[PDB]
This record gives structure tokens, C-alpha cells and sequence, in this order.
């Protein structure tokens, strides 16, 4: 009718109180353009400034307030750590790539950490420039997947530290992202020739390629949706921020496309399955937009925009199985400043105290559904669904 | 089809957006009857309580902006709704207005009444003197809002509000109306009934000026019967009034004419822009945008340009726009925000409401 | 055609090699909000953010020759390529200019940035001082640069750079503007907030000067209305300033004023020319350049002259060279440097970058 | 027997050296007749102007801690000298207090005054944050003075004050009256007048207190009514306040709320901290003093140590140190120190300001 | 209610001015919707609230 009908046109964000924050944290000084941070329901890991070689700040959720300055970090790398990536499975575990040209996996003991961590799990060596990206896959366990600057994609095994599949024919110039598909059976990538590739890693294939997806030649992005659409963030020819949603059965012209503003820095999209919500978080940028992806044109719907007066340097995103679900708690977000990180919690106003069942359907578990075996055969398995009911208080 | 209701102390503006004029604009009074029926309707509302105001007691719902009875606000909006536009308000959504600084408990009442009583669709409320803003075609410019209940003075740059800067007046055109009926009896004629206040009022609206310089005004009163003029009562008497045409606007600069101790309008705005930064007062002195009924005496803008102009300094320029349609300018504003594209976002469902509380009205609007 | 880039603290200077002038000459400030809009950017830099202060929040990215946000860095820097120059940065050759004893890790970003962010075809950064001295057509000298964040003075020999003897002090152009809101609140004046940091360092670069004697100046002030200048603030309010004129710059040479225990800039002049050797100290007492904003008082020079005079011995030539250009001195001296043949050898691509690190900028560069 | 006079801009503590109260304690207000007498005193003062204040227009001499009358600051001290202490100025030495960083022409009206209008024999001004470090007996300590009209963080290490890193907040007292205002027109009271102004204050004084979390005071609010208290007017109607009880002291906190730029009362004292040497703000963190009126609030200690220890290191002891007479301690520090015997050396007779002017006031003073 | 529910009771014989201050039945978090005596009971009532509860005093 006059109002499009959504469950989020009124959601708000909330930055969490200063006792809540985690202040005295050097994060990092690097120009690639990451999330500089990545958090699982139990830890926070941001890459922060090593004087010597790299390193990330492990930390739990309720080490809150100043850090000391001398907290024990993983320090492992001999370059500055890049990309970050909590396993999706292992609440313990997780990968690093850094400018050594190479990926670490880490073990984080269950109270944290006591003493510096220099030793991983297993150090993955293969690309022969600095792997700025890492994606665990979404259902096959140990799977996992870095991207470096040699235009060179690698599928891992890291239960056998076995390199599964090679892909060095697909990107002949600079890879931005690589987001897998919802089962894990393809993944985007945004490049810096402007196209968006669509790959089948088992098969070395492309699926679909949609070339200048964005005119401009500043970065852009590339995910992939739960339904099996891409949403692509860019820069038009007149250097104005863009968003486009792309059907790969078809991809002469793209189904949406919105433009946002004319700032710099890029726009990092974070999806958010269950609700259909993409939260677009600008590096550099003060605000964080939401979009609701839906079937009725023009498809992207413009929620609303949190605003706040500090600029982003990164930004994380609490999983589901992680947020506070007795306060109709849809998305948290760890917003990096340069010395402090600070939650900010998305929260959908409702009247009932009760639980929301509409807010809250059944969300993807840390149980894997497959295997780094059985995926390689050629098993497709979809991500095994728990239930947040038991979460309300 | 989308409603903008424009709800004052004393009228009541209401139609469709799109329009260029409100279809529906009648007195915000209800009536009741003061008299024993003896031939074989307890309350009346807008213009057929004005007709029949001989033989009724007429109260405004709304005083100094404030509703004094709730169930009286509902049968002017039921009557704006059913009788004036002839529509079902559950079938468009309904764009309201709403004074500077609100209550928020004022708010509440007006979304929960529009939602749960009339069943609207959508709704959304805006700010008067930002409507009066989007009227004239600016982002910026400083807007004195004097309707029938109370003065307001709202600066705003680059599309910002500065709320700190806000300054209210208690005085508008009622005051007005009840000053003229005091100095009325100074000459003789004596009106003391609620329907005789409508009479006043309409004197008001027909014969009242502002002067331009008032000692000059009084002594020009005082010897020659230029200034005078008459006026015919709805009983056939004609009355006749002088130095009152001027004096009782004259209010408005002196409220001490009132026992009030505040300040005039003139340094109402004045004193606004000074509480604003230093970096926007130059902006706020070109673009002084009158608003409301009460700014539409004769002579008011070359009177308020000339007042600013002695309490500003001399190399600001001051411009006191007064477009001819200010009387309607909140609703005209709401007209043209209603049909933007970009407001369609703005409106608040009956859904939503139901399911969340007036707390997404806090947010959203200002 | 090569971009000359000068970043400071207060000023971003730009333009094209080979010029006599900054084509593009804005306030590295970054303005945001502080207010709701209330009418159907996030950020403002430069120009932009300087006419619309009065609902902004000014920051300067650049504090003490310290960056405080480089993400805010950024937007001076995109400012100045896309909106000022109007350039594409991928097509020219950027020269960069680095303050003395700058930090590796400040080169290392400002390298980083210039070639990932912007993709520049090559790059170079050149030491502000030696820039400084190019202007003036001098291989031998020692340049105090006071510019808005930090005080410098570097001695060069023969082309020949002394870090040993370089000296910093922490007293630049803003700690003067800050002093002088300080010292106006003495007069009567109120200057809180950022915006109003604006309009005091309007006033201080326009009427604010170097007294030779300061205490004979301070007894005519307080004897006569000779010294008293008048200023109009945005509003159009004149306010009078009398000894606040020569007040606020006597911190420079009297550091006291502000609290701080180090020596004024004539003692870190000659203190810094002490810390060399002996047979080159003649040369630097007869080659005493001024660059930078601060150096722009009127009579800064014969203080100066006069100051050094008097610490150094009798036989010296003391001579104050200041060139009534030397507020674009670093910038002149860069459009001079990235002009020359033998200067091309000094480039570095994005190819070589991307293959071999910062490792190169550290060597190369000084 | 040496008199002591703290005079501020809300209120004027007087008394004798000696004691440990002040004698006299009056609102500085000069009341003037805003009516016409009719049956057969033109200005009241203290608190004769507030027992009359319902036919008065009450105005403060000093607002923000600047005199803008200085006829009616001669009536503030008459009023004191002769109708409060009731004492012959001429006979008694005055001990006056002056804020911090007070403007030297300030001074000397002040001086001036003492000497030739009242002829008093011997004088001498302190500062206010001195005499309240005196009180406390300590001579190291930050003492953040809040009365009503500016508050001030002035650290003192040793005996030895920090003029460099003395901070000011052109917010106290009267700004949270006029925004207690501002916020009870949101419930329904509408107080406008200044004779209502010294109403809204004294439910401020009564009523107001400061939550250690606001927002969850906010939401203890929203859902109960265990907060809400009723005050009497002075004709017997009764108001009821809930949020508004911790909302206006809030604003101390949040200078935002007024529409202000500045940083709370926290932050400007930890900011004053910082702008000192790192080798004292140890001793300043656990001597944090406070001072004034406006420092009287229930819960303002607990919620300033709260704030500031989320500010500093965690290494640091914070200590707020509030004495339960501190809406006094200027003039209990005044009453001690003029009656130490290594103080007598300090007064200035009237004799030698005859014969050398107000440059040995400008000595001997700080 | 300034906050949460009430409602005020007060005996037959309580005519005239209530002071602001007189006590009140405010149990409830949100604002109360509906009461109703007790038949059998004169002393005890139940209150319905927007806080999705129903309370008996
Ligand atoms: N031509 C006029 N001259 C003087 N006053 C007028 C005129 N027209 C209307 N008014 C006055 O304006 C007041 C209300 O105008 P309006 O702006 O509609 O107020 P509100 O918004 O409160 O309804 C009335 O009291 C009326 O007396
Ligand atoms: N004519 C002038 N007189 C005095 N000071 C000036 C004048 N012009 C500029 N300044 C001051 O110089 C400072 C900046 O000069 P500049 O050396 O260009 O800064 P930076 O090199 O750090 O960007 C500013 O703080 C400004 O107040
Ligand atoms: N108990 C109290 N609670 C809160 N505020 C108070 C209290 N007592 C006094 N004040 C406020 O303190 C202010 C003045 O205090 P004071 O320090 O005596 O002022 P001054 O130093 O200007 O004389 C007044 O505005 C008054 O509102
Ligand atoms: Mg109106
Ligand atoms: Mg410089
Ligand atoms: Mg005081």
C-alpha cells in the first residue's frame, strides 16, 4: 500500500557505553582495504600495529575497557597481517594471511591468551605474493580458501595442510574479495580490471562473468546472497558510489542500481541472510547504511543509516549465534576507530518482551556439514540449521 | 492520496497533497448549546458552530498550543475528516503538523489517536516551521511562526535545526483578540460572550494595522479622523474604530501593553539569531520568513524589517520575506514535502505501530 | 606535469611542476555535523567546510606535525587531486614534502597511500627545509620553518644536511591562535568553539605583528590609542584589539607566555647553529632563511636580526633573509626541484614499489 | 576585624575573618518595579528584591562571571556593608575573591571602587580556587569551582598554580535553571518571568540530583514512578517532576543538550590534568576538590569519580574530594587565610593606592 | 503515571482536592487499561496493563 511492507524500516543502532568499549588497542596502519577485524561469539580478533612483523590482539568478549599495552598478541607472521577470518566451526580457530606471503592457522586457548602466540597450527605456503584474502568455506570443515596478490586463488585443506585446488587462470589483474555462495559450491570475486567472476573451484571453471559491473577504477565488491544473487558495490565514471544487484542467470543488465554519494574510501557490504539485510559500512566513512534485498522492485530498499561522528578505520559483525536475542538484537557491529573498538548494536523496536520468531528464523550452526573429503568428490550440502529460541532469556 | 492536516489554536487546515490550497480551512471551535430546547444535537464543530454561536458556548480545544481537552480534538479531527474532505481516513495516509518543540506526550496523543481511533494507513509529523521553510523554497532563513496561540521563532541553516536557538512567545493572535475587546470598551462598544470574541476577531482581521512608527500613528489619530473606519455588527449596528486599528497589534512589539514581561517579536527573532553561531546570523538576517495568521497585518514586514534593522548591526543586510499565502504556508509546505519521492520513506505504518509503540515516532521525525 | 603536493598542518599547498605559485591553497581541516538535519554529506574538507563552520565540527587530521586520522588524511588528499587540482592521480608524477627528522613510519603511510590508494605513476618526497632553501636560490643556510603545527630550524651546509643539529620546537601558528582566543577573553571576547578558532586566526594573521621592544611597546599601549585596530566578525560586530597585537606573537620569542619551558625561536636559532661545527657557523649566521606562515608577521625579521644579534658574537654578520614569498616557500622550492633534468633520477615508479617495499623510499630520500 | 566578601553571580557570602560561616548570604539581584504605583524605592536588592519579586524585573549584575552593571554591583556592596554586615566599610579591611584568570581591568574597578567609594582602609584580592584549596587544607589539588554563572578547573601543585592549564566552561548554574525551563514546558508548566526563574531554581536546588548511569536512569523512569516528587509553588499549586530531576544536572555532563560544543565537567577537568606536567597529575588525580554551588548536587561526586576514572589510566587513584560545605569553601578559605598572621603583610592600604595607583594591586597579587 | 501504570484509589469519604502526592496502585510498567472490584470482595481489585500482564492488589 502507501508503506512497503518490512520487518526493518525502523531498525536503529546503538553504540554499547564506554565501560563496554575496548580502548588502548593500536590497530593497525595498513592501506588494504579489509575488516581489519573479525569476531566469533566468544573472541575479538583485530590486526593491530607490531613493531616488528605482524600480529593480531586476541581477546574474549568480556576483556572490555583498556587494554594493557603490553597484552600478549599473535605474533607470528614476519609481515603485517592483512586479513583475519574466525573458523565458522571452531570458535578457537582461526587464519591470518600477511604480507610474508603466507596463511596461518592459530589454535586460541578457551580462556584466552597468557603468553604471546608465535607458533600456528600449520603455516599454509603457496601464493608468492601477500594473501590479503581468506574465506573458510560455509559448510565443507578445514576447507578454506586465500586469494593473494598473485592473482592466484588456493583451496586448502587444513586438517592435512593439502592445497585441494589451484586456480591461477581466472584473474589477470588485482583480486578485491571472494565471497563463497550460500552451500559453497561457487564464489565471487571482484578484480581490478572491474569485473565480477563467477567460479566452480572444483571444476576450474567460470560460471558467469559480468564485465565493467562498475565504470569507475576505484575498489569494488562482490558477494554472493543466500537466494543465489551477487550484490556489487563500485564507483561509476563520474566517482560516485554505487550498489547493483546482479542475477547470474542473466547479467546483460543489472536487476537494481542505487547510487549512494560521491565520498572516497570503499563500501564493504555485510550480508546478513536471515533478514535479507546488507549493511554497508564505507572505510573511512562515519554512518552505516542497511538495505533490505528483497523480490518486488526495485529490489534494494534503502532502510535507514546509523550516524555517528568518528570515522570507521574497520568493522566487524557478530554472527547469529552470538547476539543478545531476548532484546530483539538483529546485528552487532565492532566498529574500529584508531585506538578503540566500539559495539554497536542493531536492534529491531518491538513492544512484546517475548521471543521474536519472525526476527529469528533457524540460523546456519558451528557444525559442519560436510567434509574436506567428501566436498572434493563433488558433495553439495547446505549449512545445518540450529534454533535461537534456546538463546532467549 | 495522501492528507495534510494543519492543526492551530484557531483554524484548522486540511486537504489533499498535491494541492496548491487547503479544500477545508474552519474555526477549531466546538460549540455547545447554553440555552433549554423547547420544540420537539448536543455539540457542533468548525463553521456550523459559528452559525449558530448566538445561542452556543464556544471553546477552543487548543489553547497557547497546548489541547485542553482531547475529546474535543477528536471531533475536530473527525470533522475535518467525514464532514470538510468527505473522505475515510482509513484510506490515506495523513501528514500532520506539529509545533516547535512538541512534547513528546503531545505526540503520542495525536499518532495513537490517528492510528487507533481514525485507522490510518500511514502517517507522519512534521515540524510548522520547517513546512513554512519548504514554502518558500529555502533551506535556511530563520521562520516567526505567530498563528493563534503562541509565537515561535525556529532558525535554521543548511537544512539544521538549531533547537537551543528556539524561542517561544506566548502571545499570537487570541491575545490579540481579547486586547482589542479591552480597548473596545474604552470607546464604548462592550463584547463579553464567546460569540462576541468571533465578532472581535473578525474586526481584527478586517481593520487592524501595524503602524510604522506608533507615537507618530497616535498623534495623526488624535487630530484628524483619517485613520477611522467602520464596521457593520451581524445585528445591523455599525461601530466605529480609530487609534484601536493600530494599538492592538501594536502588542506584538510592546507586550508590556499586555502586563507581560517579555520581549517583542522583533527581538524575539532578534535574540534567536544571537543565540545561533556567529558563522550563521548573516544568513539568518537575509532570509527572516514570517509564518502564520497573525503576520498578516498590514504593515507588519516594513515594521519588522525596521525594528531588526535598529538591533542588528549596520552592515548585515536585513530581509523580511512575507509571501501572500504565509496564512497557509505550513500547509503548503506539507503539500509539496508529502508529494517528494524522497519523503516516501518517511511515513510510519499502522503496522509498524501496532507492533513496536511511538517510539520509532521519536525517531524518524524531529 | 608533475603535482607539487605540500601537506601541512593548517594549509594544503598544490599545483603543477614548473609554476611560481600553488594553484590550489585550502585549510587541511575536516568539518562534520553536529546537528539533526530536519529538511528532505557526511563530511566537509577544505573550502567547503570553511563556509558552512557554523553547523560543523572543524578537525585539523594533522596535529604538532603529527596525523592524528588518516583516514581524514585521506580526504584532504583526495580534496586536493579530484576538487582541487581536478587532476586524475593516476596520469602525474606526485613530489611529496616531509617535515625535518620525520618519522619512517609517517613516510612509510604517506608512500603507501600515494601509490595503493591513488595509484600515482611515481612519487618522491622531498625534506620541506632543503625545498625552503631551493626557493632562495642558496646551497648554504640555515631555515627556521614555523609553519601551524611545529617550529624547525635546520642548518644546511654546502648541500650538506646536519641532523645532529636540527631543533624542534613544539610552538607553531596554532598554539599563537589558541594563546590569542586566550588573551581576548581578557578584552571582553568569548571565542569557544572550532568555528570561532577560524575567526581569531583571521584576526591574528591580519592584525597581529612582532613588536621590536616589547616592553616599550606594552608602556605605548597602555599611555596611547595608537595601537588599536578594529575587526568585523561575521555577524557584523566590530571588536577592538589593542596590545593583544603584538602579545600573541611575542610567544614565539617568549615561551613562557604559554607555560612551556623551552627557548624562543631565536635561541633555537642560534642554538641549533652552536651544534654545528665551527668553521661553517659563519656562513649560517649570514644565511638565516624565514619559510613558513608564521614567519608573515610584520617585523619578524628585525627581531629577529635583532635577537641573534645580541647571542652571537660581535664579529658576525647576523642577516635575516625573508622573502616576502616565504608562506609557499616549500611549495616554490618543490615546483623548482621537480622542474629541474637531474632531478628525474630521483622518481620512484609504482612498478619498482610493488616490487621492492619502502625500502627504497627509506634510501633515495633524506 | 578584616571582612570577608565572596561575591558571585548567583549569591553574595559575607562575613567577618574569624568565623567559620558567613554572616550574610543573599541572591546578587537588583530588583526594579515593572508597574505603576497607585497609592500615595526605586530598585531592591538581595533578598528584599526577592520577597517583592511578583511586581519586580529581577536582573543579575554579573553574568558569567562579568559584571554588565557596574551601578548595580555598587548596590550589591552597599547592600552588604550597610544593611547585611552592617558595618562602616571605613573601618574594616575587605578581603574580596576574583575567578580565575580574572581580567585585569576587572581588578581594578574592583580596587577602585573599595578604595574611593567606600573609603575602606586596607584591601587585598584572592583567588577563589586559592581559598578553596585553603579550606580543604591542602596546597596540592585540582579544584573544579562550579557556582552560577562559569566553572573553572584550576590546578595547584605546591603552592604553585598552573595559569596554562586552567580550563573555563561557560556552563554552571544559571544555564541549568534556563534549561530546567525549558524541559518543565515539556510537562505542562510554562514558567517565563523572572521572578519564575527564581522559582525553577529553587526546585533545581530541591529537587535535582545526578544519575551515576543516565540512560538507565532514563529507562528506571520511563517504566515506574518511584522517581517523581511533587513541589509546592508559592501560591500553593503543586508540580510534579520525574526525569527531570537528573536531566537538567546532566547537561554538566553533556554540554550538548544546551546545543553547546564543549566537553563536560569531566572531561575539562581531566583536560586541565593533562595540560600539566606529567610528574604532577598523580597527585592532582587523588586531590580533585570540588567547589561551588552547582557542585552540590546528590551523586555529583560518585558519577566525577566515575567519569574520570574511565579517563585516566588504570593505574591512577582518583579521589574526589567534596566536602559537605563546599558551597562555602571560598569564603571559609578566605576567613582563614586573612586571619593567619603571614598574611598581614599582604594587605594594600589606601594610603598606598592614593600614591602608586592599581600597579601594586597587579603585584602582591596572583 | 509519569512511568510505567497506575491507578489511584481512594476511599468514598476522600471527597475534595487529592493531593498530587496521595499514594497510587502502580505495580504496572505500562500504562493500565482496565480495572474492576472485586464482587465477592471490596478490597481487592485486578488491573490490566499495556505490559501484557494482569495484576490482582
Ligand atoms: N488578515 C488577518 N489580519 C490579522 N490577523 C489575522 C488575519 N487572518 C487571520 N488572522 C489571525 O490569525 C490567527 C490564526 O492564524 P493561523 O496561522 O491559522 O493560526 P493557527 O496555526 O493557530 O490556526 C487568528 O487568531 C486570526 O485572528
Ligand atoms: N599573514 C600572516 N601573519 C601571521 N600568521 C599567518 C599569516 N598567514 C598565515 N599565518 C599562519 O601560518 C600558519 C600556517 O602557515 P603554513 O606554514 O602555510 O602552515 P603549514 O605549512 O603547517 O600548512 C597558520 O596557523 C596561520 O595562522
Ligand atoms: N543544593 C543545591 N543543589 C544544586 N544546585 C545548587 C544548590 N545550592 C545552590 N545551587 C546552585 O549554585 C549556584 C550558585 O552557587 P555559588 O557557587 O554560591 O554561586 P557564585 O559562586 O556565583 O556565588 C546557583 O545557581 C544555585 O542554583
Ligand atoms: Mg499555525
Ligand atoms: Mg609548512
Ligand atoms: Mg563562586
Amino acid at each position: 500500500k502507501v508503506v512497503r511492507q518490512s520487518k526493518f524500516r525502523h531498525v536503529f543502532g546503538q553504540p554499547v557505553k564506554n565501560d563496554q568499549c575496548y580502548e588502548d588497542i593500536r590497530v593497525s596502519r595498513v592501506t588494504w582495504d579489509s575488516t581489519f577485524c573479525a569476531v566469533n561469539p566468544k573472541f575479538l580478533a583485530v590486526i593491530v600495529e607490531a613493531s616488528g612483523g605482524g600480529a593480531f590482539l586476541v581477546l574474549p568478549l568480556s576483556k572490555t575497557g583498556r587494554i594493557d599495552k603490553a597484552y600478549p598478541t599473535v605474533c607470528g607472521h614476519t609481515g603485517p597481517v592483512l586479513d583475519i577470518d574466525w573458523c565458522p566451526h571452531n570458535d578457537e580457530v582461526i587464519a591470518s594471511g600477511s604480507e610474508d606471503c603466507t596463511v596461518m592457522v592459530w589454535q586460541i586457548p578457551e580462556n584466552g591468551l597468557t603468553s604471546p602466540l608465535t607458533e600456528p597450527v600449520v603455516v599454509l605456503e603457496g601464493h608468492t605474493k601477500r594473501v590479503g584474502i581468506i574465506a573458510w568455506h560455509p559448510t565443507a570443515r578445514n576447507v578454506l580458501l586465500s586469494a593473494g596478490c598473485d592473482n592466484v586463488v588456493l583451496i586448502w585443506n587444513v586438517g592435512t595442510a593439502e592445497e585441494l585446488y589451484r586456480l591461477d587462470s581466472l584473474h589477470p589483474d588485482l583480486i578485491y574479495n571472494v565471497s563463497w555462495n550460500h552451500n559453497g559450491s561457487l564464489f565471487c570475486s571482484a578484480c581490478k580490471d572491474k569485473s565480477v567472476r563467477i567460479i566452480d573451484p572444483r571444476r576450474g571453471t567460470l560460471v558467469a562473468e559480468r564485465e565493467k559491473a562498475h565504470e569507475g577504477a576505484r575498489p569494488m565488491r562482490a558477494i554472493f546472497l543466500a537466494d543465489g544473487k551477487v550484490f556489487t558495490t563500485g564507483f561509476s565514471r563520474m566517482s560516485e558510489r554505487q550498489l547493483a544487484l546482479w542475477d547470474p542467470e542473466n547479467l546483460e543488465e543489472p536487476m537494481a542500481l542505487q547510487e549512494l554519494d560521491s565520498s572516497n574510501g570503499a563500501l564493504l557490504p555485510f550480508y546478513d541472510p536471515d533478514t535479507s539485510v546488507v549493511y554497508v559500512c564505507g572505510k573511512g566513512d562515519s554512518s552505516i547504511r542497511y538495505f533490505e534485498i528483497t523480490e518486488e522492485p526495485p529490489y534494494i530498499h534503502f532502510l535507514n543509516t546509523f550516524t555517528s561522528k568518528e570515522p570507521q578505520r574497520g568493522m566487524g559483525s557478530m554472527p547469529k549465534r552470538g547476539l543478545e536475542v531476548s532484546k530483539c538484537e538483529i546485528a552487532r557491529f565492532y566498529k574500529l576507530h584508531e585506538r578503540k573498538c566500539e559495539p554497536i548494536v542493531m536492534t529491531v523496536p518491538r513492544k512484546s518482551d517475548l521471543f521474536q520468531d519472525d526476527l529469528y528464523p533457524d540460523t546456519a550452526g558451528p557444525e559442519a556439514a560436510l567434509e574436506a573429503e567428501e566436498w572434493v568428490s563433488g558433495r553439495d550440502a547446505d549449512p545445518i540449521l540450529i534454533s535461537l529460541r534456546e538463546a532467549y532469556v | 492520496a495522501a492528507l495534510v492536516v494543519d492543526n492551530g489554536s484557531g483554524m484548522c487546515k486540511a486537504g489533499f497533497a498535491g494541492d496548491d490550497a487547503p479544500r477545508a480551512v474552519f474555526p477549531s471551535i466546538v460549540g455547545r448549546p447554553r440555552h433549554q430546547g423547547v420544540m420537539v444535537k448536543d455539540s457542533y464543530v468548525g463553521d456550523e458552530a459559528q452559525s449558530k454561536r448566538g445561542i452556543l458556548t464556544l471553546k477552543y480545544p487548543i489553547e497557547h498550543g497546548i489541547v485542553t481537552n482531547w475529546d474535543d480534538m477528536e471531533k475536530i479531527w473527525h470533522h475535518t475528516f467525514y464532514n470538510e474532505l468527505r473522505v475515510a481516513p482509513e484510506e490515506h495516509p495523513v501528514l500532520l503538523t506539529e509545533a516547535p518543540l512538541n512534547p513528546k506526550a503531545n505526540r503520542e496523543k495525536m499518532t495513537q489517536i490517528m492510528f487507533e481511533t481514525f485507522n490510518t494507513p500511514a502517517m507522519y509529523v512534521a515540524i510548522q516551521a520547517v513546512l513554512s521553510l519548504y514554502a518558500s523554497g529555502r533551506t535556511t532563513g530563520i521562520v516567526m511562526d505567530s498563528g493563534d496561540g503562541v509565537t515561535h521563532t525556529v532558525p535554521i541553516y543548511e537544512g539544521y535545526a538549531l533547537p537551543h536557538a528556539i524561542l517561544r512567545l506566548d502571545l499570537a493572535g487570541r491575545d490579540l483578540t481579547d486586547y482589542l475587546m479591552k480597548i473596545l470598551t474604552e470607546r464604548g462598544y462592550s463584547f463579553t460572550t464567546t460569540a462576541e470574541r468571533e465578532i472581535v476577531r473578525d474586526i481584527k482581521e478586517k481593520l487592524c494595522y501595524v503602524a510604522l512608527d506608533f507615537e507618530q500613528e497616535m498623534a495623526t489619530a488624535a487630530s484628524s479622523s483619517s485613520l477611522e473606519k467602520s464596521y457593520e455588527l451581524p445585528d445591523g449596528q455599525v461601530i466605529t474604530i480609530g487609534n484601536e486599528r493600530f494599538r492592538c497589534p501594536e502588542a506584538l512589539f510592546q507586550p508590556s501593553f499586555l502586563g507581560m514581561e517579555s520581549a517583542g517579536i522583533h527581538e524575539t527573532t532578534f535574540n534567536s539569531i544571537m543565540k545561533c553561531d556567529v558563522d550563521i546570523r548573516k544568513d539568518l538576517y537575509a532570509n527572516t520568513v514570517l509564518s502564520g495568521g497573525t503576520t498578516m497585518y498590514p504593515g507588519i514586514a516594513d515594521r519588522m524589517q525596521k525594528e531588526i534593522t535598529a538591533l542588528a548591526p549596520s552592515t548585515m543586510k536585513i530581509k523580511i520575506i512575507a509571501p501572500p499565502e504565509r496564512k497557509y504556508s505550513v500547509w503548503i509546505g506539507g503539500s509539496i514535502l508529502a508529494s517528494l519521492s524522497t519523503f516516501q520513506q518517511m511515513w510510519i505504518s499502522k503496522q509498524e505501530y501496532d507492533e513496536s509503540g511511538p517510539s520509532i515516532v521519536h525517531r524518524k521525525c524531529f
